[PDB]
């Protein structure tokens, strides 16, 4: 039995005030393109994030 | 034995000594240690019955 | 309390030879020489004088009745 | 110049004999006591809460000073004749001492006119004292002067004679006070213990303990889990746990930033400040100062009715009963909240794991409570009752107007027999108080052996409940050594629970923290009153008995001018202890009693301080005026406690740190002397126990104190329900150089033995011995027993008592069938008349309302003469006699041996001269033991000790048995013993006396040292 | 020893035989091992004998 | 006919509640205080004074608060009324201990919530010092 | 990962959003003030927590004489050989098994890992 815990290296909640933000510089490369499709963006998204 | 065991804490002291996978590298140095100790008073007591 | 009458072992003569040997040891002899003037060949002699306490000394600090 | 290593074993026995010759045995014993009845009973009595009486007429009694005289005794007479030590065991009353205080009262009747008499001396009662001691009838006597009180010199004291009893307040190990202790508990609701115990200086009011804990990360909420881990602390008075962030509010820190001022130091560590939020979320509701203190008093043990109320008694609550010790005042907000904040911040560091967590077997968390420290707390519960009694005695007397007189006020009673009590009985407190009672300490001092009377006085006790049931105390720890010894416990369930105390060790005294705290004033100490939050960073915290004095700026100015105060014998203490936890920047300073130290030499770059010339004045230590306290006034030898000795390096000797191929470590701050000071008194008896097995060891000391032998000198005079002597007590041939120090030279308690170790007939299994009965008929083993028989003819009924005359057949009704001729004219038996069986020794007769015979007689079967008869008068004025019954023990096939290591043996048989097995020089051995018992239950030592003695006697030296001596070897022995025409092993050819023809195995043959158990066959079976 | 010594000597390894003699260090690691054997021996002929 | 181990006695006793040596050191001080003042009558018997003193010695508990507390917490679970006092009187260290001494115990309580119940005892429970 | 303390009553700026204009502030409770906040990041969280710990070791170790002392590896910006060395003291790197070197001069305080 594997926790997230065990499998897991690094937690954090960032503020991203509009979708496409994306304040965190490194993973914006690979979020865009899977973020092209409107996957549960049909309405507002809450800026919190738990990266 | 004495100068085996030096030599496997200088391995971890510069972590060349590799854990186990069904170990941790604690544990594991501790099992390393152990043997070469165990091993000496069986060797050196097998040869004090001869 | 006091040094035996003999040796326990084989049976020689050692009470006597305490009186001697605090003697010698005052008069400047080692302690195994003292035991040798004494005629004390076995070990298990030598033993009652070498280690012996004389406590009876203490003992007698202690008025009478 | 230097001590050069082929003389320092030669010179490092010679500065431990100066240690023993000044400071002894039982100094940690007699220290304690003194310490109490100089400064601990005064400040009992000096820091009484005023006594007030009213129902206009006020009463202000106040006791002024106590005084106290030396021991006497108070007959139907009342004269204060002196009161010997040794008159009280012989009379069965308490050796005690009277008590005096000073009592003035002020007495105003609302007419504007104050007077007050003056009591002199007012006969508060008496408090028993320990012999050797300050106050003591013996204290500074030559040894000609003891003698003429029938009073062993060699006796080191040390205990209390109560009713004829000789008791020893066994010291009771107890978690350290003033010092906070971070542990990890699976079992608690919550993930860490802030556990703090805080008491004030001796003691002002009952310890209080406050545990700072933080919930556990386990369960799971809707808001719980949010913030996650939160610290709560509940408070001695509050049922309920309140979060720490409330009670830094209620001191009177609002604003939430000096929160965090005070419990995290550095703010650019993000990782600590984040733990800390969650516990603000719980306390963020109470912003005002007011309503914390509404909030504490809410779940208050007694709340108020009104609201004003609750917030009078978390006030009182938090500056009083939360952190006594810190401050007791009403203007000690700051200092309680640093040391608050700083408790915190110890969790925070064992939560992130950046600090280890306490150990709980660590010796330096645990303090010692000696006879001082022990009947200081007792002597509280006595007073306190007193001015009860006083205060129910004037209540009634003050509301009828009338003065009352102090003579009647003052009870003797509660304070003579409130001591005498538990010292007897053992059971410390009050047996009225609903509470559970302590047993096993005062217990009856062991005189069977000096070695064990000296090993009772030094006996030490593990921690009993809660703090010893989560603890391992029977497991050995690494902080023992030096300071407890290892090999000596007792052996069965209650193993390791019992310790000794090491030789050098001993236990600090105590002594008051003012020097000190007023000597880092003068330097570049500040307060935290004067300093911001933000000077703590990077300072050092200072600690004086756990008081939060200040930070330093530079610790190791501080330290180093510290350091040379305490070798100076300054204003600080050679006592005193300082802590330098560079790890954590903090440097703590004990000055509190209890705490178990050793001495060490100091080292100074690699080079001893202990230098030629101070040897040589110690080698003529006698008519030159110097002793010990000269060693340590020169700084070459200090004291170090156990947390001191966290962060002292040690070298075992001198060559270690003088030069090595490969420097293991080239800093070396202290020196031990010798390791084997580690042993106590029963293990520093056994030569070579390095080359014994440890459980061997541990066997020994429990068998050494059941060896018989003379324990002291005045055993004539005395009277005792158990004592044997040896007939012939002789010293042993192998000897250690601490045996000197023990006195067990002077009182051996064995008789060497030529131990031949062979399977003689088979007689002899693994536990088992064979004897040499022409030996026991020459005295190889005999030995005197002793038992007292006591009793007293008292006035207990008007009707009917007790008297002493013959009990006739025609004047006695109720009679047992018995020889009664024995019995004089005044019904004692006089000394010389053998008695064998049952027989009447004393007669006594009770009046019923004719008379019925409830005479004494002899325990046992065995036949014994009276040896000696003491007629005297108890305490009650009844007449009371001792009668002293000796018999003589002859060894035979049920005693059972033991040597000085392995298991005891008992004799299979008994062989005469011809029948035992000779050699060739004509030498029977006195004793043959089974070879089978050496591979397991014995040790190579006995074959050693055999080797050593062969030589020892053959060369009519005593053989050196230091534990860790290098110059002594087995090879060095075995080539001795080859100069003298023997065996370089000790192997013999011996001839069998039923055959004569010669044994093929030749046999291998010493004189061992043994010793002959109390065990023996002819007290089981005549009982 | 050393601070964080994880040596023969200093884990309480015991390189001297009875006969030879054990150095102050080794002692009390010996004795150590037969504290634990004692107490292991005290409750093991209480829990046997229930 | 009779039996403790096994949950055997007469009926009667099933109507009637255990008390604890503690509780009942209380109820008899309570007798006692109005006896030596409330009403001028002959001192109280022999037997109440040697029952007093067995209370008071063996009291586990200070003041109301603690024994009520203990009181709760056991009733909250199926503890027989029977086992009631006499877990509490004889303040078992261990869970192993409890069960031997009282074999009710074993046949529903198991070796781990009985043991998180004798401890709690023991934070209940004041030592004299 | 920070915490911030407002000007006004000094008490704990909880992270709050607003909708009007999409922007992360700080601000107060109790207090009206509140303060924009420009990291945009609340908190972080590391699992596996492997800090180094040269930054917790402290300099003034180097005067410990229980501490070893190695000549072997010099100081990087002294040149001194003595170099106190000792493991990690931290419970959470108990698993590991690493050495870390402070420089053994009175003033330097450097410290390095190999
Ligand atoms: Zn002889
Ligand atoms: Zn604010
Ligand atoms: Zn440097």
């Amino acid at each position: 039995h594997t926790t997230l815990r065990k499998v897991t290296a690094n937690t954090a909640i960032y503020y991203d005030p509009n979708p496409q933000s994306t304040v965190v510089a490194e993973d914006q490369e690979w979020v865009n393109v899977y973020y092209e499709m409107p996957d549960f963006d049909v309405a507002r998204i809450s800026p919190w994030l738990l990266r | 034995a004495k100068q085996d065991v030096i030599e496997v804490i200088e391995k971890a002291h510069n972590n060349e000594l590799e854990p186990t996978p069904g170990n941790t590298l604690r544990q594991t140095f501790e099992n390393q240690v152990n043997r070469i100790l165990n091993d000496a008073r069986d060797k050196t007591g097998s040869s004090a019955q001869k | 309390m006091i040094i035996p009458v003999r040796c326990f072992t084989c049976g020689k003569i050692v009470g006597n030879k305490w009186e001697a040997y605090l003697g010698l040891l005052q008069a400047e002899y080692t302690e195994g020489d003292a035991l040798d003037a004494l005629g004390l060949k076995r070990y298990c002699c030598r033993r009652m004088l070498l280690a012996h306490v004389d406590l009876i000394e203490k003992l007698l600090n202690y008025a009478p009745l | 110049d230097e001590i050069t290593p082929d003389l320092w074993q030669e010179a490092c026995w010679i500065v431990i004999s100066s240690y023993f010759d000044e400071k002894g045995l039982v100094r940690q014993q007699l220290d304690s006591f003194d310490e109490f009845i100089q400064m601990s009973v005064q400040r009992i009595v000096e820091d009484a809460p005023p006594i007030d009486l009213q129902a206009p007429p006020r009463y202000l009694l106040k006791f002024e000073q106590i005084y106290l005289s030396k021991p006497t005794h108070w007959e139907r007479d009342g004269a204060p004749s002196p009161m010997m030590p040794n008159e009280a065991r012989l009379r069965n009353l308490t050796y005690s001492a009277p008590l005096y205080v000073d009592i003035t009262k002020t007495v105003i009747k609302e007419g504007e006119e104050q007077l007050q008499t003056q009591h002199q001396k007012t006969f508060i009662g008496k408090i028993p004292i320990m012999l050797r001691s300050t106050y003591c009838l013996l204290n500074g006597l030559t040894d000609r002067d003891l003698c003429e009180l029938n009073e062993c010199p060699l006796d080191p004291g040390g205990y209390f004679i109560i009713n004829g009893s000789e008791k020893v307040l066994i010291a009771q190990e107890k978690m350290a006070t003033n010092t906070v202790y971070v542990f990890a508990k699976k079992d608690s609701k919550y993930a860490y213990t802030g556990e703090c115990r805080s008491c004030l200086e001796n003691s002002s009011r009952p310890t209080s303990t406050i545990w700072v804990s933080m919930l556990a990360r386990g369960g799971q909420g809707a808001k719980k889990s949010a913030i996650g881990q939160r610290i709560v602390a509940t408070l001695p008075y509050i049922k309920q746990e309140v979060p720490i962030i409330i009670v830094f509010r209620a001191l009177g820190f609002v604003s939430d930033r000096d929160i965090l001022e005070h419990i995290i130091y550095d703010f650019e560590d993000p990782e600590m400040m984040e733990m800390v939020k969650p516990s603000l979320d719980e306390a963020f509701v109470i912003q005002e100062q007011n309503v914390a203190l509404n909030f504490i008093g809410s779940r208050g043990a007694k709340p108020g009715v009104t609201k004003e109320k609750r917030i009078k008694y978390a006030k009182e609550v938090l500056q009083k009963e939360m952190l006594p010790h810190v401050g007791v005042s009403d203007f000690c907000e700051t200092k309680k909240a640093y040391f608050l904040g700083y408790m915190v911040h110890r969790l925070l560091l064992a939560a992130l794991g950046r600090r280890e967590l306490d150990d709980r077997d660590h010796y330096g968390n645990k303090r010692l409570d000696l006879a001082g420290p022990l009947l200081a707390f007792l002597f509280r519960g006595m007073f306190k009752n007193l001015l009860k009694e006083v205060r129910i005695y004037a209540q009634k007397f003050i509301d009828r107007g009338k003065d009352f007189n102090l003579e009647l006020a003052i009870k003797t009673r509660i304070i003579s027999d409130g001591l005498k009590y538990s010292l007897a009985t053992g059971n410390w407190g009050d047996q009225k108080k609903a509470h559970q009672a302590r047993a096993g300490v005062s217990q009856v001092l062991n005189r069977l052996t000096f070695a064990s009377t000296l090993s009772h006085l030094r006996r030490l006790n593990s921690p009993i409940g809660r703090d010893g049931k989560l603890a391992k105390p029977r497991q050995l720890h690494n902080t023992l050594w030096g300071m407890v010894c290892p090999a000596e416990t007792p052996e069965g369930h209650a193993v390791g629970l019992v310790k000794n105390l090491a030789l050098m060790a001993y236990i600090s005294v105590g002594s008051q923290p003012s020097p000190i705290l007023e000597f880092l004033e003068e330097w570049s100490m500040e307060n935290l009153e004067e300093i911001s939050p933000a000077a703590i960073a990077d300072a050092t915290k200072i600690f004086v008995n756990g008081c939060w004095v200040g930070i330093h700026k530079d610790p190791e100015q501080l330290m180093n001018t510290l350091r040379k105060l305490r070798r100076q014998m300054d204003i600080i203490v050679s006592e005193v202890s300082m802590i330098r936890d560079i790890r954590e920047r903090e440097i703590r300073i004990y000055t509190d009693a209890g705490r178990i130290c050793r001495p060490l030499l100091i080292v100074e770059k690699q080079k001893l301080l202990l230098k030629k010339r101070h040897i040589d004045q110690l080698k003529e230590r006698e008519y030159n005026n110097y002793s010990w306290q000269d060693l340590v006034a020169s700084g070459v030898v200090e004291y170090i406690d156990t947390l001191e000795e966290e962060t002292v390096m040690l070298a075992m000797t001198p060559d270690d740190l003088q030069e090595k191929e490969v420097a293991y470590c080239s800093t070396y701050t202290h020196c031990e002397i010798h390791p084997s000071m580690i042993l106590g008194v029963c293990a520093s008896i056994i030569p070579f126990p390095d080359h014994n097995q440890s459980p061997r060891n541990t066997y020994q000391s429990a068998m050494g104190k059941q060896a018989m032998g003379v324990y002291i000198t005045n055993f004539h005079v005395r009277m005792d329900t158990l004592a044997h002597v040896l007939y012939y007590p002789q010293k042993p041939l192998v000897t250690t150089r601490s045996m000197e120090y023990l006195r067990f030279r002077e009182l051996p308690a064995g008789i060497n033995s030529i131990v031949a170790i062979a399977s003689y007939t088979g007689y002899n299994q693994e536990d088992s011995v064979i004897m040499n009965r022409s030996a026991v008929d020459r005295g190889f083993f005999r030995s005197v027993f002793y038992r007292s028989y006591k009793e007293q003819e008292s006035k207990k009924g008007f009707d009917q008592e007790e008297v002493f005359e013959k009990p006739t057949r025609e004047t006695c009704q109720g009679m047992r069938h018995a020889i009664y001729d024995k019995l004089d004219d005044d019904g004692l038996i006089a000394p010389g008349v053998r008695v064998s069986g049952d027989d009447v020794i004393i007669g006594k007769t009770v009046t019923l309302p004719t008379k019925r015979d409830c005479s004494t007689f002899l325990r046992t079967s065995e036949t014994g003469i009276v040896d000696q008869v003491m007629v005297t008068l108890n305490q009650e004025g009844y007449k009371f006699c001792k009668i002293r019954v000796r018999s003589v023990r002859i060894p035979q096939i049920g005693d059972k041996f033991a040597s000085r290591h392995g298991q005891k043996g008992t004799c299979g048989i008994q062989y005469r001269q011809e029948d035992m097995p000779f050699t060739c020089e004509g030498i029977t051995p006195d004793i043959i033991i089974n070879p089978h018992a050496i591979p397991s239950r014995m040790t190579i030592g006995h074959l050693i000790e055999c080797l050593q003695g062969k030589v020892s006697a053959n060369k009519g030296e005593i053989g050196d048995a230091t534990p860790f001596n290098d110059a002594v070897n087995v090879q060095k022995i075995s080539n001795l013993l080859s100069d003298y025409g023997y065996h370089l092993r000790g192997n013999e050819v011996l001839y069998n006396g039923f055959t004569g023809r010669k044994i093929t195995s030749q046999i291998f043959i010493g004189p061992t040292y043994y010793q002959r158990l109390k065990h023996m066959v002819d007290d089981k079976i005549h009982s | 020893f050393i601070k964080d010594d994880y040596g023969p000597e200093s884990r309480g390894f015991v390189e001297n035989s009875y006969l030879a003699g054990l150095t102050p260090t080794e002692f009390f690691f010996h004795a150590m091992g037969g504290r634990e054997g004692l107490i292991d021996t005290a409750v093991k002929t209480a829990e046997t004998g229930y | 006919e009779e039996d403790a181990s096994q949950l055997i006695f007469p009926k009667e006793f099933e109507t009637a509640e255990t008390l604890l040596n503690s509780e009942v050191h209380m109820l008899l001080e309570h007798r006692k205080q109005q006896n030596e003042s409330a009403e001028d009558e002959q001192e109280l018997s022999e037997v109440f004074m040697k029952t007093l003193n067995y209370t008071a010695r063996f009291s586990r508990f200070k003041n109301r608060e603690t024994i009520a507390s203990v009181r709760s917490l056991l009733l909250q679970k199926k503890l027989h009324k029977f086992e009631l006092a006499c877990l509490a009187n004889l303040c078992p260290e261990t869970a192993e201990e409890s069960k031997a001494l009282i074999p009710s115990l074993e046949g529903r309580f198991e070796d781990e919530e009985l043991q998180q119940i004798l401890d709690d005892i023991q934070t209940k429970r004041s030592f004299q010092y | 990962v920070g915490i911030r303390f407002c000007q006004e009553c000094n008490n704990m700026l909880y992270p709050k959003e607003d909708k009007e204009n999409r922007i992360l502030l700080y601000a107060c409770r109790n207090c009206d003030y509140q303060q924009e906040a420009d990291n945009s990041c609340i908190y972080v969280n590391k699992i596996t927590h492997e800090v180094d710990e040269l930054t917790q070791i402290i300099a003034d170790v180097s005067q410990d004489p229980t501490l070893p002392r190695t000549e072997d590896h010099p100081c990087q910006k002294c040149g001194h050989k003595e170099a106190v060395f000792f493991q990690s003291h931290s419970a959470r790197a108990e698993d590991a098994m690493r050495l870390y070197y402070v420089c053994t001069a009175p003033h330097c305080g450097h410290r390095w890992t190999e």
